[PDB]
Protein backbone atom coordinates (compact mmCIF):
# COMPACT_ATOMS: atom_id res chain seq x y z
CA UNK A 1 0.00 0.00 0.00
CA UNK A 2 1.72 3.26 -1.20
CA UNK A 3 1.52 6.58 -0.29
CA UNK A 4 2.00 9.92 -2.31
CA UNK A 5 2.55 13.12 0.57
CA UNK A 6 1.42 16.46 -0.05
CA UNK A 7 3.69 19.23 1.09
CA UNK A 8 0.34 21.31 1.92
CA UNK A 9 -2.88 22.36 0.41
CA UNK A 10 -1.97 26.24 -0.40
CA UNK A 11 -5.35 26.87 -2.55
CA UNK A 12 -8.85 25.32 -1.99
CA UNK A 13 -9.10 22.70 -4.52
CA UNK A 14 -10.97 19.23 -5.75
CA UNK A 15 -8.30 16.20 -5.59
CA UNK A 16 -8.75 13.21 -7.56
CA UNK A 17 -7.66 9.72 -6.96
CA UNK A 18 -8.87 7.19 -10.01
CA UNK A 19 -12.39 7.66 -9.34
CA UNK A 20 -12.79 9.17 -6.08
CA UNK A 21 -12.86 13.18 -5.20
CA UNK A 22 -12.19 14.93 -1.73
CA UNK A 23 -12.52 18.67 -1.74
CA UNK A 24 -9.52 20.43 0.18
CA UNK A 25 -10.01 24.05 1.93
CA UNK A 26 -7.31 26.90 1.40
CA UNK A 27 -4.39 26.07 3.58
CA UNK A 28 -5.96 23.02 5.20
CA UNK A 29 -3.84 20.47 6.79
CA UNK A 30 -3.56 17.84 4.04
CA UNK A 31 -0.76 15.96 3.37
CA UNK A 32 -1.62 13.13 1.21
CA UNK A 33 -3.12 9.84 0.24
CA UNK A 34 -2.42 6.74 1.68
CA UNK A 35 -3.27 3.41 1.22
CA UNK A 36 -2.43 3.07 -2.62
CA UNK A 37 -3.26 -0.23 -4.23
CA UNK A 38 0.12 -1.02 -5.99
CA UNK A 39 -0.43 -3.10 -9.67
CA UNK A 40 -2.39 -0.76 -11.44
CA UNK A 41 -1.98 2.88 -12.76
CA UNK A 42 -3.32 5.61 -11.09
CA UNK A 43 -3.94 9.32 -11.26
CA UNK A 44 -4.13 11.98 -9.07
CA UNK A 45 -6.04 14.99 -10.88
CA UNK A 46 -7.02 18.95 -9.89
CA UNK A 47 -9.46 21.32 -10.15
CA UNK A 48 -9.14 24.52 -8.66
CA UNK A 49 -11.96 26.29 -6.54
CA UNK A 50 -11.22 29.47 -8.82
CA UNK A 51 -10.97 28.63 -12.34
CA UNK A 52 -13.05 25.68 -12.69
CA UNK A 53 -10.79 25.51 -15.76
CA UNK A 54 -8.08 23.12 -16.43
CA UNK A 55 -8.51 19.73 -14.65
CA UNK A 56 -4.75 18.66 -14.83
CA UNK A 57 -3.44 15.64 -13.10
CA UNK A 58 -0.59 13.10 -13.61
CA UNK A 59 -0.75 9.32 -13.83
CA UNK A 60 1.71 7.39 -11.87
CA UNK A 61 2.80 3.71 -10.70
CA UNK A 62 4.38 3.41 -6.93
CA UNK A 63 6.45 0.79 -7.99
CA UNK A 64 8.65 2.90 -9.99
CA UNK A 65 9.20 5.46 -7.50
CA UNK A 66 8.52 7.87 -4.69
CA UNK A 67 6.37 10.62 -6.09
CA UNK A 68 4.54 13.73 -3.55
CA UNK A 69 2.75 16.92 -4.68
CA UNK A 70 3.96 20.23 -3.85
CA UNK A 71 2.20 23.01 -4.92
CA UNK A 72 3.86 25.67 -7.18
CA UNK A 73 3.04 29.60 -6.37
CA UNK A 74 4.30 30.82 -9.79
CA UNK A 75 2.90 27.89 -12.03
CA UNK A 76 0.09 28.35 -9.93
CA UNK A 77 -0.39 24.61 -10.01
CA UNK A 78 -0.20 21.20 -7.89
CA UNK A 79 3.35 19.24 -9.28
CA UNK A 80 4.04 16.39 -8.72
CA UNK A 81 7.84 15.18 -7.95
CA UNK A 82 9.96 12.38 -7.27
CA UNK A 83 11.87 11.75 -4.16
CA UNK A 84 15.23 10.15 -4.84
CA UNK A 85 16.16 9.65 -1.34
CA UNK A 86 14.48 6.68 0.36
CA UNK A 87 15.04 7.63 3.63
CA UNK A 88 13.68 11.03 3.43
CA UNK A 89 10.47 10.11 1.99
CA UNK A 90 9.59 6.93 4.44
CA UNK A 91 10.10 9.72 7.05
CA UNK A 92 8.01 12.26 5.24
CA UNK A 93 5.59 9.34 4.86
CA UNK A 94 5.32 8.33 8.49
CA UNK A 95 5.03 11.67 10.09
CA UNK A 96 2.15 12.09 7.92
CA UNK A 97 0.48 9.31 8.63
CA UNK A 98 1.22 9.29 12.52
CA UNK A 99 -0.69 12.84 13.04
CA UNK A 100 -3.03 11.53 10.32
CA UNK A 101 -3.34 14.45 7.74
CA UNK A 102 -3.75 11.54 5.44
CA UNK A 103 -6.52 10.38 3.56
CA UNK A 104 -6.82 6.74 2.88
CA UNK A 105 -7.90 5.45 -1.23
CA UNK A 106 -11.47 4.77 -0.69
CA UNK A 107 -11.63 1.12 -1.86
CA UNK A 108 -14.66 -0.95 -1.14
CA UNK A 109 -13.17 -5.21 -1.41
CA UNK A 110 -15.63 -6.45 -3.58
CA UNK A 111 -15.13 -3.44 -5.72
CA UNK A 112 -12.93 -4.39 -9.09
CA UNK A 113 -13.94 -0.97 -10.74
CA UNK A 114 -10.71 0.75 -11.19
CA UNK A 115 -8.91 -2.64 -11.98
CA UNK A 116 -11.36 -3.46 -15.16
CA UNK A 117 -11.03 0.37 -16.03
CA UNK A 118 -7.08 -0.02 -16.52
CA UNK A 119 -6.89 -3.87 -17.21
CA UNK A 120 -4.76 -3.43 -20.28
CA UNK A 121 -3.29 0.29 -19.40
CA UNK A 122 0.88 0.05 -18.95
CA UNK A 123 2.68 3.36 -17.61
CA UNK A 124 5.46 2.04 -19.92
CA UNK A 125 2.55 3.06 -23.06
CA UNK A 126 1.18 6.17 -21.45
CA UNK A 127 5.05 7.15 -21.31
CA UNK A 128 5.06 7.12 -25.16
CA UNK A 129 1.92 8.85 -25.48
CA UNK A 130 2.75 11.46 -23.24
CA UNK A 131 6.40 12.09 -23.58
CA UNK A 132 8.35 13.82 -21.00
CA UNK A 133 11.67 11.35 -20.84
CA UNK A 134 13.08 12.82 -17.56
CA UNK A 135 9.97 12.26 -15.25
CA UNK A 136 8.63 8.68 -14.33
CA UNK A 137 5.19 9.70 -14.29
CA UNK A 138 2.91 11.44 -16.91
CA UNK A 139 1.20 14.83 -17.12
CA UNK A 140 -2.37 15.43 -18.42
CA UNK A 141 -5.23 18.33 -18.84
CA UNK A 142 -8.30 19.58 -20.56
CA UNK A 143 -6.68 21.28 -23.28
CA UNK A 144 -3.73 19.48 -24.62
CA UNK A 145 -4.28 18.26 -28.16
CA UNK A 146 -3.36 15.09 -29.82
CA UNK A 147 -1.16 14.76 -32.85
CA UNK A 148 -4.19 13.98 -35.03
CA UNK A 149 -6.20 17.83 -33.72
CA UNK A 150 -2.54 19.26 -34.40
CA UNK A 151 -1.90 17.37 -37.95
CA UNK A 152 -5.60 19.14 -39.13
CA UNK A 153 0.77 23.32 -32.61
CA UNK A 154 3.21 22.67 -29.63
CA UNK A 155 4.25 19.08 -30.61
CA UNK A 156 6.42 18.82 -26.53
CA UNK A 157 3.09 18.96 -24.92
CA UNK A 158 0.70 16.91 -27.45
CA UNK A 159 -1.10 14.11 -26.59
CA UNK A 160 0.46 11.03 -28.97
CA UNK A 161 -2.36 8.50 -29.81
CA UNK A 162 -1.97 6.22 -32.51
CA UNK A 163 -3.51 7.90 -35.43
CA UNK A 164 -6.98 6.33 -37.16
CA UNK A 165 -8.40 7.69 -40.00
CA UNK A 166 -10.81 5.20 -41.92
CA UNK A 167 -10.48 7.57 -45.17
CA UNK A 168 -6.38 7.39 -45.59
CA UNK A 169 -3.99 5.04 -47.70
CA UNK A 170 -2.89 3.88 -44.31
CA UNK A 171 -6.53 2.49 -43.93
CA UNK A 172 -7.24 1.26 -48.12
CA UNK A 173 -5.08 -0.69 -49.67
CA UNK A 174 -5.10 0.13 -53.66
CA UNK A 175 -7.55 -2.03 -55.22
CA UNK A 176 -9.74 -2.95 -52.13
CA UNK A 177 -11.32 0.34 -51.88
CA UNK A 178 -14.71 -0.88 -51.22
CA UNK A 179 -13.71 -3.63 -49.60
CA UNK A 180 -11.54 -1.84 -47.15
CA UNK A 181 -13.95 0.77 -46.14
CA UNK A 182 -17.14 -0.81 -45.46
CA UNK A 183 -15.47 -3.99 -43.72
CA UNK A 184 -11.90 -2.42 -41.81
CA UNK A 185 -10.57 -5.74 -40.59
CA UNK A 186 -7.35 -5.50 -42.65
CA UNK A 187 -6.71 -2.38 -40.77
CA UNK A 188 -7.65 -3.16 -37.63
CA UNK A 189 -5.62 -6.70 -37.83
CA UNK A 190 -2.60 -6.33 -39.91
CA UNK A 191 -2.14 -2.57 -39.80
CA UNK A 192 -3.05 -1.87 -35.96
CA UNK A 193 -3.27 -5.08 -34.57
CA UNK A 194 -0.13 -7.04 -36.19
CA UNK A 195 1.96 -3.70 -37.39
CA UNK A 196 1.74 -1.25 -35.05
CA UNK A 197 -0.16 -2.27 -31.43
CA UNK A 198 2.08 -5.79 -31.65
CA UNK A 199 -0.91 -7.42 -29.61
CA UNK A 200 -5.05 -6.48 -28.60
CA UNK A 201 -3.70 -5.66 -25.41
CA UNK A 202 -1.26 -2.57 -25.88
CA UNK A 203 -4.81 -1.63 -28.54
CA UNK A 204 -7.12 -1.85 -25.62
CA UNK A 205 -4.52 -0.36 -22.96
CA UNK A 206 -4.69 3.00 -25.16
CA UNK A 207 -8.43 2.81 -25.75
CA UNK A 208 -8.56 2.72 -21.76
CA UNK A 209 -6.37 5.41 -21.46
CA UNK A 210 -8.36 7.58 -23.77
CA UNK A 211 -11.42 6.84 -22.14
CA UNK A 212 -9.77 7.99 -19.03
CA UNK A 213 -8.23 11.65 -20.33
CA UNK A 214 -11.76 12.04 -21.46
CA UNK A 215 -13.38 11.53 -18.69
CA UNK A 216 -11.03 12.97 -16.01
CA UNK A 217 -10.10 15.35 -18.09
CA UNK A 218 -12.56 16.43 -20.25
CA UNK A 219 -9.66 16.08 -23.21
CA UNK A 220 -12.02 15.81 -26.32
CA UNK A 221 -9.22 14.57 -28.14
CA UNK A 222 -9.46 11.74 -25.69
CA UNK A 223 -13.05 11.31 -26.41
CA UNK A 224 -11.85 11.47 -30.24
CA UNK A 225 -9.34 8.71 -30.15
CA UNK A 226 -11.73 6.69 -27.29
CA UNK A 227 -14.51 6.20 -30.02
CA UNK A 228 -12.08 5.89 -32.94
CA UNK A 229 -10.85 2.47 -31.57
CA UNK A 230 -14.26 1.20 -31.06
CA UNK A 231 -15.33 1.90 -34.22
CA UNK A 232 -12.81 0.12 -35.95
CA UNK A 233 -13.37 -2.66 -33.92
CA UNK A 234 -17.52 -2.40 -34.42
CA UNK A 235 -16.79 -1.59 -37.94
CA UNK A 236 -14.53 -4.86 -38.56
CA UNK A 237 -16.46 -8.13 -40.20
CA UNK A 238 -13.28 -10.09 -38.70
CA UNK A 239 -12.54 -9.94 -35.10
CA UNK A 240 -10.87 -12.44 -32.81
CA UNK A 241 -13.89 -13.80 -30.55
CA UNK A 242 -11.33 -13.07 -27.54
CA UNK A 243 -11.14 -9.62 -28.57
CA UNK A 244 -15.25 -9.04 -28.97
CA UNK A 245 -15.75 -10.43 -25.62
CA UNK A 246 -13.03 -8.41 -23.44
CA UNK A 247 -14.20 -4.96 -25.44
CA UNK A 248 -18.01 -5.49 -24.19
CA UNK A 249 -16.35 -5.99 -20.70
CA UNK A 250 -14.46 -2.68 -21.27
CA UNK A 251 -17.22 -0.83 -22.60
CA UNK A 252 -19.75 -1.76 -19.71
CA UNK A 253 -17.09 -0.75 -17.00
CA UNK A 254 -16.58 2.58 -19.00
CA UNK A 255 -20.23 3.26 -19.77
CA UNK A 256 -21.07 2.19 -15.60
CA UNK A 257 -18.44 4.58 -14.79
CA UNK A 258 -19.34 7.74 -16.41
CA UNK A 259 -21.08 10.14 -14.58
CA UNK A 260 -24.48 10.31 -15.70
CA UNK A 261 -24.52 14.17 -16.32
CA UNK A 262 -21.99 14.10 -18.96
CA UNK A 263 -23.00 11.43 -21.32
CA UNK A 264 -24.30 14.33 -23.44
CA UNK A 265 -20.91 15.75 -24.26
CA UNK A 266 -18.66 12.18 -23.62
CA UNK A 267 -20.77 10.03 -25.89
CA UNK A 268 -20.64 10.66 -29.70
CA UNK A 269 -24.21 9.28 -30.95
CA UNK A 270 -23.63 8.17 -34.42
CA UNK A 271 -20.73 6.18 -33.29
CA UNK A 272 -22.75 4.22 -30.63
CA UNK A 273 -25.86 3.97 -32.71
CA UNK A 274 -23.48 2.38 -35.56
CA UNK A 275 -21.69 0.35 -33.37
CA UNK A 276 -24.98 -1.31 -31.34
CA UNK A 277 -27.51 -1.27 -34.14
CA UNK A 278 -25.79 -1.14 -37.40
CA UNK A 279 -22.51 -2.66 -37.38
CA UNK A 280 -20.84 -6.40 -37.70
CA UNK A 281 -20.29 -6.15 -33.85
CA UNK A 282 -24.31 -5.10 -33.03
CA UNK A 283 -24.79 -8.59 -31.62
CA UNK A 284 -21.36 -8.96 -30.12
CA UNK A 285 -21.55 -6.43 -27.25
CA UNK A 286 -24.19 -7.83 -24.93
CA UNK A 287 -23.16 -6.50 -22.26
CA UNK A 288 -22.52 -2.78 -23.19
CA UNK A 289 -25.56 -2.58 -25.46
CA UNK A 290 -28.00 -3.57 -22.02
CA UNK A 291 -26.20 -0.99 -19.46
CA UNK A 292 -26.66 1.70 -22.73
CA UNK A 293 -30.03 1.05 -23.25
CA UNK A 294 -30.91 1.17 -19.35
CA UNK A 295 -28.72 4.46 -18.52
CA UNK A 296 -28.59 6.64 -21.91
CA UNK A 297 -31.91 5.17 -23.77
CA UNK A 298 -32.35 9.12 -24.94
CA UNK A 299 -28.37 9.02 -26.74
CA UNK A 300 -29.74 6.37 -28.26
CA UNK B 1 -18.08 23.09 -49.78
CA UNK B 2 -21.11 22.75 -51.72
CA UNK B 3 -21.84 24.11 -55.55
CA UNK B 4 -24.91 25.82 -55.22
CA UNK B 5 -26.83 29.10 -56.51
CA UNK B 6 -24.35 31.49 -54.78
CA UNK B 7 -21.44 30.05 -56.29
CA UNK B 8 -22.61 29.16 -59.76
CA UNK B 9 -20.72 31.30 -62.00
CA UNK B 10 -17.14 28.87 -60.92
CA UNK B 11 -18.78 26.44 -63.44
CA UNK B 12 -17.42 28.70 -66.36
CA UNK B 13 -14.06 29.61 -64.67
CA UNK B 14 -10.50 28.74 -66.14
CA UNK B 15 -10.07 25.50 -63.06
CA UNK B 16 -10.77 22.14 -64.79
CA UNK B 17 -13.76 20.56 -63.07
CA UNK B 18 -16.18 17.72 -64.28
CA UNK B 19 -19.59 17.07 -62.62
CA UNK B 20 -20.48 13.21 -61.89
CA UNK B 21 -23.63 11.91 -62.08
CA UNK B 22 -24.16 7.89 -60.77
CA UNK B 23 -28.40 8.08 -61.66
CA UNK B 24 -27.83 6.03 -64.86
CA UNK B 25 -25.36 3.53 -63.32
CA UNK B 26 -27.68 1.00 -62.27
CA UNK B 27 -30.60 0.94 -64.64
CA UNK B 28 -33.07 -2.25 -64.22
CA UNK B 29 -36.80 -3.23 -65.26
CA UNK B 30 -38.88 -4.85 -62.28
CA UNK B 31 -40.93 -7.76 -63.51
CA UNK B 32 -43.20 -10.70 -62.17
CA UNK B 33 -41.30 -14.44 -62.49
CA UNK B 34 -43.24 -17.78 -63.29
CA UNK B 35 -44.46 -17.85 -59.33
CA UNK B 36 -45.50 -14.94 -59.41
CA UNK B 37 -41.99 -12.74 -56.84
CA UNK B 38 -40.57 -9.99 -58.09
CA UNK B 39 -37.31 -9.66 -60.13
CA UNK B 40 -34.99 -7.18 -61.58
CA UNK B 41 -33.54 -7.48 -65.32
CA UNK B 42 -30.18 -5.23 -65.96
CA UNK B 43 -30.01 -2.87 -68.33
CA UNK B 44 -27.06 -1.09 -69.68
CA UNK B 45 -25.56 1.71 -68.11
CA UNK B 46 -23.30 4.63 -67.77
CA UNK B 47 -21.63 7.37 -65.87
CA UNK B 48 -22.37 10.98 -67.00
CA UNK B 49 -19.25 12.69 -66.52
CA UNK B 50 -18.96 16.47 -68.05
CA UNK B 51 -17.06 19.56 -68.23
CA UNK B 52 -19.69 22.11 -67.84
CA UNK B 53 -16.98 24.67 -69.16
CA UNK B 54 -15.78 22.96 -72.85
CA UNK B 55 -19.04 20.17 -73.10
CA UNK B 56 -16.83 17.72 -73.37
CA UNK B 57 -19.17 14.25 -71.98
CA UNK B 58 -16.84 11.48 -71.11
CA UNK B 59 -19.64 8.84 -71.42
CA UNK B 60 -18.32 5.36 -69.24
CA UNK B 61 -20.75 2.70 -70.94
CA UNK B 62 -21.63 0.43 -67.73
CA UNK B 63 -22.25 -3.40 -69.27
CA UNK B 64 -24.87 -5.69 -67.26
CA UNK B 65 -21.62 -8.20 -67.54
CA UNK B 66 -20.21 -6.11 -64.35
CA UNK B 67 -23.33 -7.24 -62.27
CA UNK B 68 -22.82 -10.82 -62.67
CA UNK B 69 -22.92 -12.36 -58.93
CA UNK B 70 -22.46 -9.37 -57.47
CA UNK B 71 -24.74 -8.90 -54.32
CA UNK B 72 -25.94 -5.01 -53.01
CA UNK B 73 -25.74 -3.43 -56.88
CA UNK B 74 -27.05 0.06 -55.94
CA UNK B 75 -24.26 0.09 -53.18
CA UNK B 76 -21.69 -1.97 -55.84
CA UNK B 77 -22.97 0.89 -58.01
CA UNK B 78 -21.48 3.90 -56.53
CA UNK B 79 -17.95 1.92 -55.80
CA UNK B 80 -17.63 1.10 -59.34
CA UNK B 81 -18.83 5.22 -60.44
CA UNK B 82 -15.90 6.28 -57.86
CA UNK B 83 -13.76 3.20 -59.76
CA UNK B 84 -14.39 4.58 -63.43
CA UNK B 85 -13.93 8.02 -62.23
CA UNK B 86 -10.77 7.87 -60.63
CA UNK B 87 -9.16 5.48 -63.70
CA UNK B 88 -10.61 8.45 -66.12
CA UNK B 89 -8.56 10.48 -64.07
CA UNK B 90 -5.54 8.50 -64.34
CA UNK B 91 -5.96 8.15 -68.02
CA UNK B 92 -5.91 12.06 -68.54
CA UNK B 93 -2.47 13.86 -68.93
CA UNK B 94 -1.60 16.29 -65.50
CA UNK B 95 -2.53 18.87 -67.07
CA UNK B 96 -6.12 17.98 -67.79
CA UNK B 97 -6.62 16.25 -64.47
CA UNK B 98 -9.73 18.32 -62.69
CA UNK B 99 -8.77 20.23 -59.67
CA UNK B 100 -12.66 19.52 -58.82
CA UNK B 101 -15.11 16.84 -58.80
CA UNK B 102 -18.35 17.93 -58.09
CA UNK B 103 -20.65 14.76 -57.80
CA UNK B 104 -24.43 15.51 -58.07
CA UNK B 105 -25.58 12.97 -55.26
CA UNK B 106 -23.93 13.03 -51.64
CA UNK B 107 -24.03 8.78 -51.57
CA UNK B 108 -21.20 9.30 -54.07
CA UNK B 109 -18.84 11.67 -51.87
CA UNK B 110 -17.26 8.66 -49.32
CA UNK B 111 -16.71 6.64 -52.75
CA UNK B 112 -15.10 8.92 -54.95
CA UNK B 113 -13.18 10.22 -51.87
CA UNK B 114 -11.48 7.04 -50.96
CA UNK B 115 -10.77 5.98 -54.55
CA UNK B 116 -8.46 9.47 -54.86
CA UNK B 117 -7.02 9.06 -52.32
CA UNK B 118 -3.98 9.12 -54.24
CA UNK B 119 -4.98 12.73 -55.41
CA UNK B 120 -5.40 14.87 -52.43
CA UNK B 121 -5.16 18.29 -54.12
CA UNK B 122 -8.36 17.11 -55.97
CA UNK B 123 -11.36 18.82 -54.20
CA UNK B 124 -14.80 16.06 -53.94
CA UNK B 125 -17.65 18.36 -53.95
CA UNK B 126 -21.50 17.87 -53.47
CA UNK B 127 -23.92 20.22 -54.67
CA UNK B 128 -26.98 22.08 -53.43
CA UNK B 129 -28.37 22.40 -57.19
CA UNK B 130 -30.94 19.52 -58.55
CA UNK B 131 -29.72 19.12 -61.89
CA UNK B 132 -31.00 17.42 -64.44
CA UNK B 133 -28.49 14.85 -65.69
CA UNK B 134 -30.52 11.88 -65.07
CA UNK B 135 -32.64 12.77 -68.38
CA UNK B 136 -29.15 12.09 -70.49
CA UNK B 137 -30.44 9.09 -71.65
CA UNK B 138 -33.52 11.12 -73.15
CA UNK B 139 -31.04 12.53 -75.87
CA UNK B 140 -31.09 9.62 -78.42
CA UNK B 141 -27.73 9.38 -79.52
CA UNK B 142 -26.85 8.80 -76.47
CA UNK B 143 -29.17 6.02 -75.40
CA UNK B 144 -28.68 4.18 -78.65
CA UNK B 145 -24.99 4.05 -77.94
CA UNK B 146 -25.76 2.53 -74.38
CA UNK B 147 -28.06 -0.26 -75.50
CA UNK B 148 -25.74 -0.99 -78.28
CA UNK B 149 -22.83 -1.67 -76.02
CA UNK B 150 -22.00 -5.26 -75.60
CA UNK B 151 -18.83 -4.52 -73.07
CA UNK B 152 -17.27 -1.86 -71.32
CA UNK B 153 -16.59 1.62 -73.69
CA UNK B 154 -15.99 4.66 -73.11
CA UNK B 155 -17.48 7.39 -75.82
CA UNK B 156 -16.45 10.92 -75.96
CA UNK B 157 -18.74 14.02 -76.90
CA UNK B 158 -19.17 17.02 -76.73
CA UNK B 159 -22.69 17.82 -75.16
CA UNK B 160 -22.68 21.45 -76.89
CA UNK B 161 -22.39 20.55 -80.00
CA UNK B 162 -20.67 23.85 -81.74
CA UNK B 163 -22.87 26.20 -79.70
CA UNK B 164 -19.95 27.48 -77.92
CA UNK B 165 -18.39 29.25 -81.70
CA UNK B 166 -21.94 31.45 -81.12
CA UNK B 167 -22.63 31.79 -77.12
CA UNK B 168 -20.57 31.67 -73.47
CA UNK B 169 -20.34 28.52 -71.58
CA UNK B 170 -22.67 30.00 -68.65
CA UNK B 171 -25.47 30.34 -71.57
CA UNK B 172 -24.66 26.95 -73.12
CA UNK B 173 -24.83 25.33 -69.77
CA UNK B 174 -28.37 26.83 -69.17
CA UNK B 175 -29.41 25.82 -72.62
CA UNK B 176 -28.62 22.39 -71.47
CA UNK B 177 -30.07 22.14 -68.28
CA UNK B 178 -33.58 23.76 -69.62
CA UNK B 179 -33.07 20.73 -72.05
CA UNK B 180 -32.62 18.61 -69.65
CA UNK B 181 -35.13 19.32 -67.29
CA UNK B 182 -37.83 19.58 -70.00
CA UNK B 183 -36.49 16.20 -71.38
CA UNK B 184 -36.97 14.62 -67.31
CA UNK B 185 -40.28 16.80 -66.47
CA UNK B 186 -42.37 15.31 -70.29
CA UNK B 187 -40.04 13.47 -72.79
CA UNK B 188 -43.13 13.26 -75.10
CA UNK B 189 -43.81 16.93 -75.23
CA UNK B 190 -40.03 17.92 -75.25
CA UNK B 191 -39.02 15.79 -78.22
CA UNK B 192 -41.90 17.16 -80.45
CA UNK B 193 -40.80 20.75 -79.71
CA UNK B 194 -36.99 19.44 -80.61
CA UNK B 195 -38.51 17.69 -83.88
CA UNK B 196 -41.60 19.17 -84.82
CA UNK B 197 -40.25 21.33 -87.73
CA UNK B 198 -38.89 18.74 -90.33
CA UNK B 199 -36.45 21.12 -91.79
CA UNK B 200 -33.96 21.38 -88.63
CA UNK B 201 -31.91 18.44 -88.74
CA UNK B 202 -29.33 16.96 -86.47
CA UNK B 203 -25.99 16.65 -87.77
CA UNK B 204 -24.00 13.20 -87.84
CA UNK B 205 -21.67 14.80 -85.46
CA UNK B 206 -24.30 16.42 -83.04
CA UNK B 207 -26.66 15.87 -80.69
CA UNK B 208 -28.87 18.60 -80.81
CA UNK B 209 -30.73 19.72 -83.92
CA UNK B 210 -28.82 22.42 -85.83
CA UNK B 211 -31.26 25.72 -84.87
CA UNK B 212 -29.93 29.41 -85.59
CA UNK B 213 -29.84 31.82 -83.09
CA UNK B 214 -33.81 32.69 -83.39
CA UNK B 215 -34.94 29.60 -83.74
CA UNK B 216 -33.02 28.38 -80.32
CA UNK B 217 -35.12 31.57 -78.48
CA UNK B 218 -37.89 30.12 -79.96
CA UNK B 219 -37.46 26.52 -78.62
CA UNK B 220 -36.07 27.74 -75.16
CA UNK B 221 -39.27 29.34 -75.04
CA UNK B 222 -41.27 26.44 -75.62
CA UNK B 223 -39.34 24.50 -73.14
CA UNK B 224 -39.99 27.02 -70.25
CA UNK B 225 -43.70 27.10 -71.36
CA UNK B 226 -43.19 23.40 -70.55
CA UNK B 227 -41.92 23.12 -67.77
CA UNK B 228 -44.15 25.67 -66.18
CA UNK B 229 -47.37 23.63 -66.93
CA UNK B 230 -45.99 20.40 -65.96
CA UNK B 231 -45.41 22.28 -62.84
CA UNK B 232 -49.02 23.80 -62.42
CA UNK B 233 -50.67 19.99 -63.27
CA UNK B 234 -47.92 18.47 -60.60
CA UNK B 235 -49.09 20.87 -57.70
CA UNK B 236 -52.46 21.86 -58.74
CA UNK B 237 -51.29 25.21 -58.51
Amino acid sequence: MNTVPFTSAPIEVTIGIDQYSFNVKENQPFHGIKDIPIGHVHVIHFQHADNSSMRYGYWFDCRMGNFYIQYDPKDGLYKMMEERDGAKFENIVHNFKERQMMVSYPKIDEDDTWYNLTEFVQMDKIRKIVRKDENQFSYVDSSMTTVQENELSDPAHSLNYTVINFKSREAIRPGHEMEDFLDKSYYLNTVMLQGIFKNSSNYFGELQFAFLNAMFFGNYGSSLQWHAMIELICSSATVPKHMLDKLDEILYYQIKTLPEQYSDILLNERVWNICLYSSFQKNSLHNTEKIMENKYPELL
Amino acid sequence: GAMNSSNYAELFNNDIKLFVDDTNVYRVTVHKTFEGNVATKAINGCIFTLNPKTGHLFLKIIHTSVWAGQKRLSQLAKWKTAEEVSALVRSLPKEEQPKQIIVTRKAMLDPLEVHMLDFPNIAIRPTELRLPFSAAMSIDKLSDVVMKATEPQMVLFNIYDDWLDRISSYTAFSRLTLLLRALKTNEESAKMILLSDPTITIKSYHLWPSFTDEQWITIESQMRDLILTEYGRKYNV
